[PDB]
């Protein structure tokens, strides 16, 4: 997807 | 106190390509402000100087801030390894927005990302504390070395920084 993560980028 | 104005000076594979000024809204979250402001001007002997921006999604946003692994795992803060959501009084409003990147609640450490658009999504998970003041135009140059995973085709750097006011 969309998010602005630290690690474990997600969709 | 008078909100901070802090600079970036970016280059693209060494390459000076411009100057993005931002305001930090001290007014509402004086703590994830102060942060951003002494990372910038690197007075803990630490920050944002020669770091890059690790993940550029173009029509989203510029992540950057990671300066001890320079991939997104890495970071740390002022306060140490990482600090609590100050809160969410302000949103995720559209381009230009400077916001904290974290891994969950209460997991503030260095990493930012610029907002190149409205991310109305992240409004609540995510804590506003700026908002770029000048060289808009910088960050929509920096945006065209992104790509739809994150990867760049440029090394995009923070070449120096500093405090403005």
């Amino acid at each position: 997807x969309l998010l602005v993560x630290a690690g474990l980028v997600l969709a | 106190m008078v909100n901070p104005t802090v600079f970036f000076d970016i280059a693209v594979d060494g390459e000076p390509l411009g100057r993005v000024s931002f305001e930090l809204f001290a007014d509402k979250v004086p703590k994830t402000a102060e942060n951003f402001r002494a990372l910038s001007t690197g007075e803990k002997g630490f920050g944002y100087k020669g770091s890059c921006f690790h993940r550029i999604i173009p029509g989203f946003m510029c992540q950057g801030g990671d300066f001890t692994r320079h991939n997104g795992t890495g970071g740390k803060s002022i306060y140490g390894e990482k600090f609590e959501d100050e809160n969410f009084i302000l949103k995720h409003t559209g381009p230009g927005i400077l916001s904290m990147a974290n891994a969950g609640p209460n997991t503030n450490g260095s990493q930012f990302f610029i907002c190149t658009a409205k991310t109305e999504w992240l409004d609540g998970k995510h804590v506003v504390f700026g908002k770029v003041k000048e060289g808009m135009n910088i960050v929509e140059a920096m945006e065209r070395f992104g790509s739809r995973n994150g990867k760049t085709s440029k090394k995009i750097t923070i070449a120096d920084c500093g405090q403005l006011e």
